[PDB]
């Protein structure tokens, strides 16, 4: 590939600075463009860099270009939850219609929310129709916690997932486990669960 | 006392996949640069061909061109693809770019020909079609003018670089450009296309620079029927020329070939028809006369 | 704006598929790319105007065609499993290209493995209600193949986004198998007072892109066509 | 369009028999550029034939110079054979020290 991006994926605490890298071997290098691709949609152009040594700024995105080093850097200042996307580095080899764009693999940015008051707990939720079926919900843990997968093929655990309650300014993490085989207390056993996690008797 | 600097490029496109581009660079009638399609870098054909430019700024300019050669090929091919049914291969593109020197003043140019006919030039800031040019070239101009970066980098070369460079070549090659080479002359003859007439030939080979004066004389009378031929090159960058005179058989005597050249410095070459020398020379070149020209 | 249709497609090996791309921007040039992980977009076919078609960087198996200015279609004469990818369309008159929303295409070896999802809503626990004064509903869509689902939450007939998170990637129900079915979850978190209102209606809606009316079927189960499957729960006074 | 090559053969010095010399073949006014220029001694292709870089004139027509070392005699015949797409057969032009 003629366009290369570091890092593979980047994880930043909400409201900090995130830095993305791009290195290319495209000749001639007329312009460089950064794109944002939100998971499950198209590409949207954030900024364009033209000059031998160029700098550009769009709201909270800023970018540099050093054609001598064939290098580019994208900065996001004060990162937001809705900035979780893949950012794609594109080099265009002509300044006219006859150009062909060169695409990087893209860096994937995942923004972990700053949980002020963790309330770690695992609840049991029962089916609306069939009393018998039930799930386990690990919820309100801090972003430090990573939710591991199952070593048992009968147990299904999902990866952590951030939800935002807009009117309440409340963000929270939550993973879901279920099995047909099994209690909620020992469902997320493979993850490192917090000491003060709440396991209510069923 | 003018000097014309020419950069000539010939690009051949035989089909969608095959292409070559070769380039030559002349200062007047002296070749300074060659650049074959086969070669990766521009070759010098003189030791002073770099002008008065340092390595670290010649290399920057050679890279400019290196990127251009690759890009130019792929650009034409894409324009062909754009005028798909309208235009098709084979295609011959020729480019003549340079600048003429004069005091400190100069005048730059960039002419382009499509299939032998000149159609596009660079003027001021943009590419322009010429008067008389075909109107199918209109979109390919609109496309190529959207390229602000190339237009700017061409403007730099024509307005600034060409002139600044050539002044350096004229200094560097001062010695070679002012060189003087002695012409050598001999006589022959041939049947005229007219019956009973004979065409006398006066070969003048190996003179430099180009400008020269050759006439058949009857004493103080320049024979007004003298036809000056065209200048033919030599392998050592000297020049060959012949001047012919159509005479009636028997009218050959008394005639002479007078050659003036700057290098001679006043002493003209004068070859007399029927001179013991002329008699001696012709014997030294007798042959079987086949397959002579009809 | 650059439109694309379809947005999702499930196809068989050796089937004819046509991805349409429309633009009212009035651009002369139109591009067809495909996106695969660990790659970055690659060029398939591109046009310079009406009637023009030019082989891009990876045109094998693909045959684009441009009937008019607005529309530009990409045709797969005989489909391959390897042609499973996400297909972006682009257009441009600088040389800024404008990208489409993308088509997700899955081409399978056999259709005898296609299943719709089973959708179940899981009601909030009294424990969570008592301790956080908030309520979470888990939606579980399970046993579907291929992974072509779009999960939406609907409160009282209006779709909601606040208080929602759906799984980024679904998980396979048999991680070892290549014909494995999938399972996706999603969560809706409301305030306890909101859940404690019997007048409130919660509906989890899963759109599954499967077989099309043209495709032939023979098996004992119901024809696994594109369809919406839903699960619902009502608020409780308790 | 397609322009027919004009061929001129001439020596660099006054042609003395048995004396080492240089024979020029100067092909002009042709288009397209792709030409096959060949020099012959008694029909046989002369081995060490050097050629200049192709160029073009104000007419846009191309021109190239071919040259080789040769020793002219009373009987040895020299020619220049040019192959081009504007001709059906190749054009052969023999050296005539007189013309
Ligand atoms: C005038 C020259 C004087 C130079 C003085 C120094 C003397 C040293 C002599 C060295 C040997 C010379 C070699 C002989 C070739 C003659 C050269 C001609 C001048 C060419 C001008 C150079 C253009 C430089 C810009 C360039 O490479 N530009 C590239 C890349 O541009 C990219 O990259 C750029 C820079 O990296 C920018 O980022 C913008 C990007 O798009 C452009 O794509 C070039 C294409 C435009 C040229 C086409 C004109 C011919 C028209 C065709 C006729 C119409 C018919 C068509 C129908 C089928």
């Amino acid at each position: 590939t003629q366009v290369e991006q570091s890092p593979q994926s980047l994880v930043v605490r909400q409201g900090e600075n995130s830095v993305l890298q791009c290195n290319y071997s495209v000749t001639p290098d007329n312009h460089l463009r950064w794109f944002k691709q939100d998971t499950g949609k198209g590409l949207v152009s954030l900024t364009v860099l033209v000059d031998q040594k160029d700098k550009t700024s769009n709201g909270r995105y800023s970018a540099t270009l050093d054609k001598d080093a064939k290098h580019s850097t994208l900065h996001i200042t004060a990162t937001l939850l809705d900035d979780t996307a893949t950012y794609i580095c594109v080099v265009g080899d002509r300044g006219s219609a006859l150009g062909r764009l060169h695409f990087g693999a893209g860096t994937q940015l995942i923004v972990i929310p700053d949980i002020q008051n963790p309330d770690p707990a695992v609840y049991q939720l029962r089916d609306s129709k069939s009393s018998d079926k039930s799930v386990c919900l690990f919820t309100d843990f801090d972003s430090q916690t990573n939710v591991s997968q199952s070593k048992d093929s009968d147990v299904y655990i999902t990866d952590k997932c951030v939800l935002d309650m807009r009117s309440m300014d409340f963000k929270s993490n939550s993973a879901v486990a279920w099995s047909n085989k099994f209690a909620c207390a020992n469902a997320f056993n493979n993850s490192i669960i917090p000491e003060d996690t709440f396991f209510p008797s069923p | 006392k003018n000097y014309t600097f020419r950069c000539l490029q010939m690009s051949s496109f035989a089909n969608r996949s095959w292409s070559r581009t070769d380039s030559v660079v002349w200062l007047g009638d002296l070749q300074t640069h060659r650049w074959s399609n086969d070669s990766a870098t521009i070759s010098f054909t003189k030791p002073w061909s770099q002008g008065k430019l340092s390595n670290q700024q010649w290399e920057k300019l050679q890279h400019m061109f290196q990127v251009y050669r690759v890009s130019f090929t792929r650009d034409i091919q894409e324009l062909v693809k754009m005028m798909s049914p309208k235009e098709d291969y084979p295609i011959e593109i020729q480019l003549s770019a340079g600048c003429e020197m004069y005091g400190n003043a100069s005048e730059s140019f960039l002419h382009v020909a499509f299939q032998g006919k000149y159609v596009v030039r660079f003027w001021g800031t943009s590419w322009q079609t010429v008067p008389g040019a075909p109107s199918w070239l209109d979109l390919p101009i609109k496309v190529l003018n959207a390229d602000q970066g190339t237009s700017a980098t061409v403007q730099m070369l024509l307005n600034d670089t060409c002139p600044l460079f050539v002044r350096g070549l004229l200094e560097a090659g001062k010695s070679d450009l002012e060189k003087q080479e002695k012409p050598v002359a001999w006589l022959s003859s041939v049947p005229s296309s007219a019956h009973g007439h004979r065409q006398l030939v006066c070969h003048v080979s190996g003179f430099y620079p180009k400008p020269v004066w050759v006439m058949w004389m009857r004493g103080d009378q320049e024979q007004q029927g003298t036809h000056r031929g065209d200048f033919l090159p030599n392998a050592d960058e000297t020049w060959y020329l012949q001047a012919t005179l159509d005479v009636e058989a028997g009218e050959e005597a008394g005639l002479a070939c007078r050659v003036k050249h700057s290098s001679l410095g006043g002493q003209d070459i004068i070859l007399y028809w029927g001179s013991l020398h002329h008699i001696l020379d012709a014997q030294k070149m007798v042959w079987n006369h086949r397959h002579h020209h009809h | 704006a650059v439109t694309q249709s379809p947005r999702n497609k499930v196809a068989v090996t050796g089937g004819k598929v046509t991805l349409s791309c429309n633009q009212t921007n009035n651009h002369n040039n139109m591009y067809w790319y495909r996106q695969d992980t660990g790659h970055g977009l690659r060029l398939i076919h591109y046009s310079y105007g009406a009637g023009s078609t030019e082989k891009g960087d990876i045109p094998d198996g693909y045959k684009a065609s441009r009937p008019s200015q607005e529309n530009f279609s990409l045709i797969l004469e005989l489909a391959t499993p390897s042609q499973t990818s996400v297909y972006f369309c682009a257009s441009g008159d600088y040389a800024e290209q404008f990208f489409g929303p993308g088509t997700r295409l899955t081409v399978l070896e056999d259709l005898k493995n296609v299943f719709p999802p089973e959708v179940a809503v899981f009601e909030p626990s009294e424990a969570e209600i008592s301790h956080t004064q908030k309520a979470t509903l888990v939606c579980l869509a399970t046993g579907f193949y291929p992974d072509h689902v779009e999960l939406s939450w609907w409160v009282n007939g209006k779709e909601v986004h606040s208080g929602v998170c759906t799984d980024p990637q679904p998980l396979k129900e048999q991680p070892a198998l290549n014909d494995s079915r999938y399972a996706l979850s999603s969560r809706l978190r409301v305030s306890a007072t909101f859940w404690q209102n019997p007048r409130n209606h919660f509906r989890c809606q899963v759109q599954f892109y499967g077989l099309s009316e043209n495709d032939e079927w023979t098996q004992d189960r119901a024809k696994p066509v594109t369809q919406i499957v839903s699960a619902e729960a009502w608020g409780r006074a308790d | 369009i397609q322009k027919t090559p004009q061929i001129q053969v001439y020596s660099r010095h006054p042609p003395e028999n048995g004396k080492p010399n240089i024979l020029n073949c100067y092909v002009t006014q042709f288009h397209p550029p792709h030409i096959e220029i060949q020099m012959l001694k008694n029909g046989k292709k002369i081995p060490k034939v050097e050629m200049s870089d192709m160029s073009f004139s104000k007419d846009w027509s191309f021109y190239i110079l071919a040259h080789t070392e040769f020793t002219p005699t009373e009987t040895d015949t020299y020619a220049c054979r040019v192959k081009h797409a504007s001709m059906a057969e190749p054009k052969t032009v023999y050296w005539d020290r007189d013309m």
